[PDB]
């Protein structure tokens, strides 16, 4: 998640030097189905 | 004619400040090196 120019591969060298957080993200697969 | 800064990565004398960004010129890389004085520094070789 960038300051401006946005979302980018991050190598460990750079996370160290920019105080970043060598992270990846999580994606599920969601379902709407109706029940009250 | 001059120096001020360097590109960590794409290796290439940049030179810029405030309202300027903090990025680059032919690498878009956000890490920057200051760059050596020309005042000359001396060593005693001891
Ligand atoms: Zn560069």
């Amino acid at each position: 998640n960038e300051s401006d120019g946005v979302t980018h591969a991050l190598y460990p060298q750079e996370a160290r030097l920019r105080n970043l957080t060598y992270s990846s993200g999580l994606f599920v697969d969601v379902k709407k189905r109706t029940y009250e | 004619a001059t120096l001020k800064y360097i590109c960590a990565e794409c290796s290439s004398k940049l030179s810029l400040s405030r309202t300027d960004a903090v990025r680059c010129k032919d690498c878009g890389h956000r890490i920057l090196l200051k760059a050596r004085t020309k005042r000359l520094v001396q060593f005693e070789a001891r």
